[PDB]
């Protein structure tokens, strides 16, 4: 997953940092849900 | 699931905004200052000299035209093309074959 | 004098320049000032920030042909305004050229300064 | 790896509080990863992208 670390920091992005926080619900997600076999996740915090 | 941060460290910088802010606003300054300078000086530089020593600056660009050529094969020198050949070969062929 | 004169050894154009003003708003302003080696301030670290500076200056040229000056010479008091009203010597213009097709402490005051009084037309002229 | 310093690329290992905190043991594994990867090369042989 592409993810940021900027949440909201700079602005003017308009759904860029909702998009991207959101996608750290399957770090959770994964022990929850069943699909723990098919898919794992390996964020990505991309810099700079 | 692992979490790998790329971040270079970028996280420990305070007001990351206000930081990139500061940085842009301080070569824009010195940009547009020096830009001011350059334009007043070019400016009195035209008012002292005129068009006159300004003329002697400006050179003649050649600007190329086709010129189409029928790109005939380059004949080398007989030294160069006696090499390729082994020297059994001259005066063997029947040239009208 | 009508006829055919070509005597510029003795022509020569002494003016006394309208008194210019610049009221210096920005560093940029300061940093073109700094830029211009006529514009000779007493002391070097004066600060020229949120100043009216007024230029006094005098225009001495003589000639080489009609179209080019020999010698250009700029020169006179620069004066701050204090803050009570009262101008005070800061600095000297002391432009000094030879050959040159203009005088350019002169243009230069024009486009960045003022003349202290505008002439403002009205929208159509009133015959009287 | 200086004790008491984050290196510029490292793992987070989520804390029983619920957050991702730096993890010095995954740090080390993705980075001598990266060294070996940056000396002899790394394959993708048999792997679908």
């Amino acid at each position: 997953l592409p993810m940021s670390p900027n949440h909201g920091t700079f602005g003017g992005d308009g759904m860029y940092s909702e998009s991207k926080l959101s996608l750290e619900t399957l770090f959770n997600r994964w022990h929850s849900e069943s699909w723990a076999n098919q898919l794992t996740v390996c964020g990505a915090i991309i810099g700079w | 699931p692992v979490m790998a941060d790329l971040n270079g460290g970028l996280q420990f910088v305070p007001e990351l905004k206000e930081f990139t802010a500061k940085l842009r606003k301080e070569l824009v300054e010195t940009s547009e200052v020096r830009k001011a300078v350059s334009i007043e000086t070019a400016l009195e530089h035209k008012v002292v000299n005129g068009n006159s020593a300004d003329a002697a600056y400006a050179q003649v660009e050649i600007q190329p035209r086709a010129n189409i050529q029928l790109d005939f094969p380059e004949l080398k020198p007989y030294k160069q093309v006696k090499q390729i050949a082994p020297a059994e070969l001259e005066g063997l062929l029947d040239l009208e074959r | 004098y009508r006829g055919n004169y070509t005597d510029f050894e003795n022509t020569f154009q002494k003016t006394v320049e309208p008194v210019y003003q610049m009221h210096i708003k920005t560093s940029k302003d300061i940093a073109v000032l700094r830029s211009k080696e006529w514009f000779q301030l007493d002391d070097e670290d004066f600060d020229l920030l949120n100043k009216t500076l007024t230029f006094e200056t005098e225009t001495e040229v003589t000639f080489k042909n009609a179209n080019i000056f020999s010698s250009v010479k700029c020169f006179g008091p620069i004066k701050v305004e204090l803050p009570t009203k009262e101008t005070v010597e800061i600095g000297i213009v002391d432009y000094e050229a030879g050959a040159s097709h203009g005088n350019p402490v002169v243009d230069f005051l024009k486009r960045n300064g003022s003349t202290l009084e505008q002439k403002v037309n009205l929208e159509n002229p009133i015959p009287i | 790896i200086p004790r008491e310093t984050i290196p510029f690329l490292h793992l987070r290992k989520k804390t029983p509080a619920g957050d991702w905190k730096y993890d010095r043991q995954l740090s080390s594994l993705f980075l001598d990863g990266l060294e070996k990867a940056a000396f002899n090369g790394v394959t993708f042989k048999d792997k679908y992208v």
